[PDB]
């Protein structure tokens, strides 16, 4: 899932089933491009380089969830964050629990730069047809893309890029008579609260 | 009662646990005609299993299990004997007796092999036997001071009684969790150690003159009898005795850490004579400590020989009358005449 | 310091037998519990197993007829061997070094004591796919300018594999207002890439893409008009 | 009691009266196992609706209720 917060405040992580028996939870942090890395064991013990920001919730009241809380959140942070639930009355998990992404929310306001292009005319003659969204010079990093044909929802085709250092790009993949059969296609940009939309036509 | 839908809490396992205690699945009349309801059921001890033959269910909306001293009385024209002597051969010689109206109040405590409460010694430990030379007879053993005993039991439960319809009245037990191991209880030992010692004593300076005394667990038989059946406020607890029995006792010369015994609640218990079986159906919450004091011991002698050297007491018991014989010693209704 | 380092094939076809090998450094491997454990693309981690010299070793039951663990002392290394893979089993590999800790309450608690194990430090991780391509090469189409002054201008690198491809614009005489898009790793298991250029509408310079995909020994130059 | 498939008298109405006495059809265990005969039962207070939790009917052969002279004495 999914945590948003503001710097300088406190985030808090939920993760793995209720407590049955006795536990013992693990928590790792994983930075974007690097390998999982570890915050805590047994609970709430932190290994040599973790600052008592980090706390784990007690393995303790029966029929809760474990929860990881960051107090006094920086950007340094944003990572994805897993634990590992250790249960008297459960079997060893082989699978670490689903992972939650923090979000650290420094800044604002830059809007997306978006471009359509119909498809080419070679890759007409070639008996195919690409609608390429070209989106660029937003801020922060989240967006997500849609497409229309005419006024309604596209079910398949579309392969949409994680934006980075942001950009991202979406691909509406068509054959030439589903491109000529409509009156027009859109790809919709959902950026901070807004949408900005496109439209392309034969 | 007529067949269990149950299932076991275990998704990996060791030992071949099983369990005593399952939460299970059944099809229950409510109300009207003919209709069902999933509904829980606790059993304490797969499909079907049952009862055998009878099941009554106390439950009831206000009780509760906790004896109660009861005083005996001698009515108008008769009184009560009292032997005061503190060394009764129980057959036997007594100067001083007293007549009273009524007792100090009697405690109901049904156990079996120790007394739980119970009277206490005012002397020394005093060993009573009536036959010393039949090993079927039993040996009511009672002790000047107590040797500790404290048995919690965290199992959880929580009540629900579904009033679902007229002549029904049902509960639903096994919500929850915490994992709690059986049912747990304790005895504590340095009691039990100068208690021991000094019984071997007074058993060296009765029937035993010199002897190596042991002391084994129970022979066997029914749950009631095997184990140190007793109740802790209504569910029938049973424990595993072998802590309790198994020391031998060098005859030569005498020879923080406590005991843990092992123990499980039951629901069903077989009262009387067949005529049926006694549920305490809903264990209302969890963690319920009692704790007590071992005001004694029942014996049943195992019968030797002299070349062992040796003389081996086994835990013995069954009748309560014993326990009253144990309780109801110093007493005696008579009558009076001119 | 402790210092572990993953290698492996990178690439292995369906039905064949996954072979990685961690090198470690900073510590003698007989010394320490291993644990390999696997973490799928856009996933959570997935452990594998764990090994100790001692034999106090165990597999992850979904994989355990597939799997071996292995320690090589004289070497200095921990092994994983994984069976009859699939495209399931594409995902990133660490080797970590895994520790134990014990749960211990009163004896009145017994039961509920236990064990649990956490790993404290992990490599950086080697790359796994499993999917069957030898090779393939890119289609290059031109993104025709059309529409401040400026336009926009590009070229469509589809469908090839593996990554990754390189795209210059005039040969490296126009590197601003250019940029290329991480590629898309499509459905079909095939990549595609597009780069663009901003330029002024104004016909003048002459726009070429030059793509490189050197896995396939594939170099194209393409002539993007109006 | 379990359920009552009741209906009403009326059929026509003024002043949504319902009623507070229905006469109504049931299902009920005569003889033998598991026969039942199309009966009568009224209700004083549409189907089900039963009794709450408990129902003892009187009834009985020969009885009545009216209040009889009951004297207190001294011993
Ligand atoms: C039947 O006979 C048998 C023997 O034959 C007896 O068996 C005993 O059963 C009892 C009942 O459970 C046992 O008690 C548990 O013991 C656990 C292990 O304790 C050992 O290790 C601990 C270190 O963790 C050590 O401290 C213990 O020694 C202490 O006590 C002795 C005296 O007994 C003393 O001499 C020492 O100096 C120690 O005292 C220190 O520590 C104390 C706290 O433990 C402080 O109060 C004291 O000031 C001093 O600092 C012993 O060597 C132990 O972990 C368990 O404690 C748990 O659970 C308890 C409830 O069951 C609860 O009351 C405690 O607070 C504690 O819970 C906290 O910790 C656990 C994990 O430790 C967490 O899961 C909880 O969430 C909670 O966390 C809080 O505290 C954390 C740590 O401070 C902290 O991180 C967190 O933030 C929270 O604040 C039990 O106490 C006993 O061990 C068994 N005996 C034997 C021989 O094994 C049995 O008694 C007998 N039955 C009867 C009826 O007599
Ligand atoms: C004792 O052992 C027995 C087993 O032997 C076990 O019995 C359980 O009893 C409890 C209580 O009766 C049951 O819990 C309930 O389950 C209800 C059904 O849940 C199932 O289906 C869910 C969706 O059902 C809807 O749609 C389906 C069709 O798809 C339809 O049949 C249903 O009627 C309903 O419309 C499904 O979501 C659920 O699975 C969830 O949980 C599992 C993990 O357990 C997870 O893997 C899934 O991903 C998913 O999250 C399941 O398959 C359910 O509706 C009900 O929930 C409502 O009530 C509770 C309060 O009671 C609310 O908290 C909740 O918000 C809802 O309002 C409730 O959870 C359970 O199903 C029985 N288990 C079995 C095997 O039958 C007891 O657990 C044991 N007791 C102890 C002490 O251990
Ligand atoms: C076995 O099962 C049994 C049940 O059969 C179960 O019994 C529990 O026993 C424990 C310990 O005694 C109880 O825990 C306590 O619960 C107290 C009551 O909590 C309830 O009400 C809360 C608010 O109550 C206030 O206001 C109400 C009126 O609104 C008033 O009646 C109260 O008197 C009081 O003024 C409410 O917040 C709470 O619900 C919380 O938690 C649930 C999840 O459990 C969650 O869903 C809610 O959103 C909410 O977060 C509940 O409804 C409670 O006051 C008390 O907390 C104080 O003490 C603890 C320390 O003991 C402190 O940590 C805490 O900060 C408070 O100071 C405490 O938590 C529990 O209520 C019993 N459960 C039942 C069903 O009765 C055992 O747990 C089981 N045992 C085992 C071994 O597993
Ligand atoms: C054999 O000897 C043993 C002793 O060796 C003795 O064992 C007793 O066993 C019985 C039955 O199980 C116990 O009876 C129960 O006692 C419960 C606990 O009572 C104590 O605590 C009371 C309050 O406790 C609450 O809060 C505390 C924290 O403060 C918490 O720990 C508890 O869990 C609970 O939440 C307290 O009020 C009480 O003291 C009262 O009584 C004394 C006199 O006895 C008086 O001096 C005080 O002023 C006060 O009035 C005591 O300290 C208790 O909760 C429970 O009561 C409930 O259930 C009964 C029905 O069983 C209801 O009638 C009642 O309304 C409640 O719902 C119950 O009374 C007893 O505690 C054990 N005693 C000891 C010392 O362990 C046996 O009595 C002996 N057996 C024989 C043969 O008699
Ligand atoms: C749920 O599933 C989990 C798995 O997911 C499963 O986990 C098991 O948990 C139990 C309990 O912890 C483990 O049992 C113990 O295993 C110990 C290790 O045994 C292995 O190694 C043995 C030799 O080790 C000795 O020598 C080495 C040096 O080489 C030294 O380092 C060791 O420390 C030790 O001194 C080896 O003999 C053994 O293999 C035997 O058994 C297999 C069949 O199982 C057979 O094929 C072999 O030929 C051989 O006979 C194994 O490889 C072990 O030491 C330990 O035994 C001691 O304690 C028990 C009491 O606990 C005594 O009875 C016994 O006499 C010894 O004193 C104990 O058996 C087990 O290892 C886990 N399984 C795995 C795979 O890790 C649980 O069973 C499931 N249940 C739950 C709820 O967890
Ligand atoms: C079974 O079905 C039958 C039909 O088959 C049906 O019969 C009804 O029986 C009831 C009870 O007898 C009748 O109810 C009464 O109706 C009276 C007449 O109302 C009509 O005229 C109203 C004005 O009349 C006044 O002025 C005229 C001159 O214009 C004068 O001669 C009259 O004497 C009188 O002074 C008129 O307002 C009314 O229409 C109103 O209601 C309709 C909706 O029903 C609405 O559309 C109109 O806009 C308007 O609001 C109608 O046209 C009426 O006077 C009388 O009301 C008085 O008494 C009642 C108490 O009984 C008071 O509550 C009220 O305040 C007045 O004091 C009463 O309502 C009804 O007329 C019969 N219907 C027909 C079609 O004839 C039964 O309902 C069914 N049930 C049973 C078991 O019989
Ligand atoms: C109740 O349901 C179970 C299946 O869940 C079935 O096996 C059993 O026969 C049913 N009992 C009744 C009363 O029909
Ligand atoms: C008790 O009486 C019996 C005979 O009835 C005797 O054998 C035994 O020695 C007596 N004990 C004492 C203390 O005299
Ligand atoms: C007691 O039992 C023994 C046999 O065990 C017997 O010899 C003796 O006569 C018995 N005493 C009495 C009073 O019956
Ligand atoms: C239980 O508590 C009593 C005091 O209330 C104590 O004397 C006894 O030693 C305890 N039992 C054990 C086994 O510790
Ligand atoms: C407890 O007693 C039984 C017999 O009643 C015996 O078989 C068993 O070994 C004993 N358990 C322990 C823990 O000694
Ligand atoms: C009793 O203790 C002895 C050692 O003194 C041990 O060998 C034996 O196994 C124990 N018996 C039981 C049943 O606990
Ligand atoms: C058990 O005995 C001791 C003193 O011998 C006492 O402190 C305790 O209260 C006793 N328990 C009972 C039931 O009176
Ligand atoms: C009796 O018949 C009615 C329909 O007339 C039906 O709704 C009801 O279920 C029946 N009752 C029984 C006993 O089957």
């Amino acid at each position: 899932t999914f945590v948003s917060v503001a710097p300088g405040q406190t985030a808090r992580i939920t993760c793995g089933e209720e407590s049955l028996g006795s536990r013992s939870v693990i928590w790792y942090q994983q930075r974007p491009g690097q390998a999982p890395s570890l915050i805590i064991y047994n609970n709430n013990d932190r290994p040599s380089g973790i600052p008592d920001r980090f706390s784990g919730s007690p393995g303790s009241t029966f029929g809760t969830t474990a929860t990881l809380t960051i107090t006094s959140v920086e950007a340094g942070d944003e990572a994805d964050y897993y634990c590992h639930i250790w249960d008297s009355r459960r079997p060893t998990n082989w699978v670490f629990g689903e992972g939650t992404t923090l979000i650290v929310l420094s800044q604002p306001k830059a809007a997306p730069s978006v471009t359509l292009f119909p498809p080419s005319s070679e890759e007409l003659q070639a008996n195919k047809a690409t609608l390429v969204c070209l989106i660029s010079d937003f801020y922060p990093g989240a967006v997500t893309v849609a497409w229309k044909a005419d006024s309604s929802p596209v079910k398949a085709g579309v392969e949409t890029t994680t934006p980075s250092k942001y950009a991202a790009s979406s691909y509406l993949s068509l054959t030439p008579e589903q491109w000529k059969s409509h009156k027009s296609y859109s790809c919709q940009v959902t950026h901070e609260g807004s949408t900005v939309e496109k439209t392309v036509a034969p | 009662c007529v067949t269990l839908q149950c299932t076991n809490v275990t998704n990996n396992i060791t030992d071949d646990m099983r369990g005593e205690l399952k939460n299970c699945s059944f099809n229950m009349t409510t109300e009207l005609r003919d209709k069902k309801q999933k509904v829980y059921s606790l059993f304490y001890r797969y499909r079907l299993i049952n009862c055998n033959t009878s099941a009554i269910t106390q439950a009831c909306p206000k009780v509760s299990f906790e004896p109660i001293p009861i005083h005996y009385c001698a009515p108008a024209g008769f009184a009560i004997l009292k032997c005061k002597d503190k060394k009764f051969n129980g057959t036997g010689p007594c100067p001083s007796v007293s007549t009273v109206q009524c007792t100090h109040g009697i405690k109901p405590v049904v156990s079996t092999q120790l007394l739980l409460n119970g009277s206490l010694a005012e002397e020394e430990v005093m060993i009573r036997s009536e036959n010393i030379t039949n090993n079927a007879k039993n040996i009511l053993v009672q002790f000047n001071t107590p040797v500790q005993i404290n048995c919690t039991r965290p199992n959880n439960n929580t009540r629900k009684s579904i009033r679902i319809g007229p002549g029904q009245a049902f509960y639903a037990t096994g919500d929850i969790i915490g994992d709690i191991r059986q049912a747990h209880c304790n005895v504590s030992k340095a009691t039990w150690n100068e208690t021991l010692g000094k019984v071997v004593k007074q058993l060296r300076k009765h029937f035993g003159n010199n002897t190596i005394i042991r002391f084994a667990n129970s022979s066997g038989g029914d749950l009631e009898v095997t184990t140190h059946s007793f109740n802790c406020g209504g569910e029938f607890f049973y424990c595993n005795t072998s802590g309790l029995f198994n020391s031998t006792w060098i005859s030569n010369t005498s020879v923080n850490d406590s005991i843990t015994l092992p123990c499980r609640i039951k629901q069903i218990i077989n009262m009387w004579q067949r005529i049926g079986q006694a549920m305490y159906a809903p264990p209302i919450q969890g963690v319920i400590r009692c704790v007590s004091n071992i005001t004694g011991l029942i014996l049943t002698r195992d019968g030797g020989s002299t070349n062992s050297t040796t003389e081996t007491f086994r835990p013995g018991g069954g009748d309560m009358r014993d326990n009253w014989r144990s309780e109801l010693y110093k007493y005696k209704v008579v009558k009076i005449e001119p | 310091q402790v210092h572990l380092q993953e290698s492996g094939p990178g690439l292995v076809k369906p039905s064949e037998t996954l072979s990685l090998t961690c090198n470690v450094s900073g510590t003698l491997v007989r010394d320490n519990y291993w644990s390999w454990i696997r973490q799928p693309l856009g996933k959570q981690p997935e452990w594998i197993g764990y090994v100790h010299d001692s034999g106090d070793t165990n597999y992850n039951p979904s994989l355990k007829s597939r799997v071996h663990l292995s320690l090589d002392k004289s070497k200095n290394l921990v092994s994983l061997r994984l069976t009859g893979v699939t495209a399931a089993d594409s995902a990133i590999y660490y080797c970590a070094t895994t520790k134990h800790g014990r749960r211990i309450y009163g004896v009145v608690a017994f039961k509920e004591w236990f064990t649990y194990f956490y790993m404290d430090v992990w490599g950086k991780g080697t790359s796994v796919t499993v999917s069957s391509a030898s090779t393939k090469g890119p289609s290059v189409f031109p993104l025709a300018p059309s529409s401040g002054g400026t336009a926009a201008l590009g070229c469509l690198v589809k469908d090839y594999f593996p990554e990754p491809v390189t795209v210059s614009w005039n040969s490296g005489a126009l590197t601003s207002g250019v940029h290329t898009f991480p590629a898309v790793l499509q459905s079909s298991g095939l990549y595609s890439l597009s780069s663009v250029v901003t330029v002024p509408s104004s016909g003048t310079q002459t726009y070429i893409c030059n793509v490189n995909h050197k896995p396939s020994n594939t170099k194209v130059d393409k002539r993007v008009e109006p």
